[PDB]
């Protein structure tokens, strides 16, 4: 009767309530500063804002009814209190008996765990409201929200394989382009560190920027190991392309502003394959890139050139990319470590 | 290191 995902959600939330349990209230009171009313206030105002945006219509999203949103919010508030208890009981400072007031007064966590729990609920129901709607109506920055996705996947083993597949989906959407928009808090994080971008060796071999760029680098290394297998290139060209992709992140970080991450990885691919004796054309490249799951055509057919005016991947390579990256590439007419 | 391709239509 119910969908595999709607019935899995109902199993996790079964017997539980939209309120802290006696065990979580015993961890909230152990705290010099008890977080229970701050938590309930965050939840109240996230529920209000969700309901208001759910209840009213935009040119691209028709609004729907109070009753389906109050049910949708209630089941997400049950999942929140369950995943928060798992988080906090399994925390090192509970197993050592230390105060967890600081850990439980970080509002960005409570906001982004309620938001993830609302997207779990919405996707299980195949909602017309597709990510990034919840974090956009909840005023939540992609650069701060993605960090709870790993926490939810680790803290609820009842999550279906489709729900995990989706959560890893939206986490890569953030590491691809929603955290690189011009109004992203990532550029703030860069600013307070003198705009020095971490290199792969600094994060791979504890830092908002460190754990962002270590997920970025890991994701880009996966998408590169596929491209280099389906175009049969040398492992040392892979080492060289990867060094130019690092160069464009560290020394030309503005190239990612309001852009996609595979746009700078494909141009790193063509420019280093062309500088060496292993020339593969953008045509040969997009034929193999096409088969990658994140590849929609707009990645190589609607690239931002200046701002607005949009072109395609070849014209972005010729008008913007080669001017700022030829210096480095022409040195191959020290390579960075490639990880797993 | 200019690309001399015109379009990326052909697969």
């Amino acid at each position: 009767e119910f969908t595999q995902s709607v019935s899995r959600l109902q199993s996790i939330v079964a017997g539980l309530k939209n309120a802290p349990s006696d065990q979580l209230i015993n961890i909230f009171e152990s705290c010099v500063r008890n977080p229970v009313e701050n938590i309930m206030k965050i939840l109240k105002g996230i529920g209000e804002t969700f309901c208001q945006h759910y209840t009213q219509s935009t040119d691209e999203q028709p609004g729907s009814h109070i009753d389906f949103a109050v049910n949708r919010l209630k089941l997400a508030e049950i999942l929140y209190y369950k995943i928060l208890e798992t988080v906090m009981v399994q925390e090192t400072r509970r197993l050592h008996g230390m105060d967890m007031s600081v850990l439980l007064e970080q509002d960005i966590f409570h906001r982004s765990l309620m938001a993830c729990c609302l997207e779990i609920v919405l996707f299980a129901y195949s909602s017309p409201r597709t990510f990034p709607w919840i974090i956009e109506v909840l005023n939540l920055q992609p650069f701060y929200f993605y960090k709870v996705i790993e926490v939810v996947i680790r803290s609820e083993e009842g999550l279906s394989r489709d729900m995990v597949k989706h959560l890893n989906s939206i986490e890569e959407q953030i590491l691809e382009s929603l955290a690189w928009s011009h109004d992203s808090a990532l550029w703030e994080a860069l600013q307070v560190s003198a705009n020095k971008v971490p290199t792969c060796e600094e994060v791979i071999f504890t830092g908002s920027l460190a754990l962002f760029y270590r997920k970025v680098y890991h994701l880009a290394s996966v998408r590169l190991r596929d491209l280099c297998l389906k175009l049969d290139v040398s492992n040392e060209l892979r080492r060289k392309i990867w060094t130019c992709f690092e160069f464009t992140l560290v020394h030309c970080p503005d190239l990612m502003k309001d852009r996609h991450l595979d746009q700078l990885l494909l141009c790193a691919f063509y420019i280093m394959a062309k500088v060496t004796k292993e020339e593969r054309t953008f045509q040969e490249i997009m034929k193999s890139y096409r088969n990658q799951p994140q590849a929609n055509s707009h990645v190589y057919r609607s690239v931002l050139l200046k701002s607005e005016e949009r072109g395609d991947l070849i014209k972005f390579y010729n008008t913007i990319y080669v001017g700022r990256v030829k210096s480095f590439a022409l040195k191959y007419d020290p390579l960075s470590p490639f990880p797993h | 290191l200019v690309c001399h391709e015109v379009d990326l239509d052909d697969l």
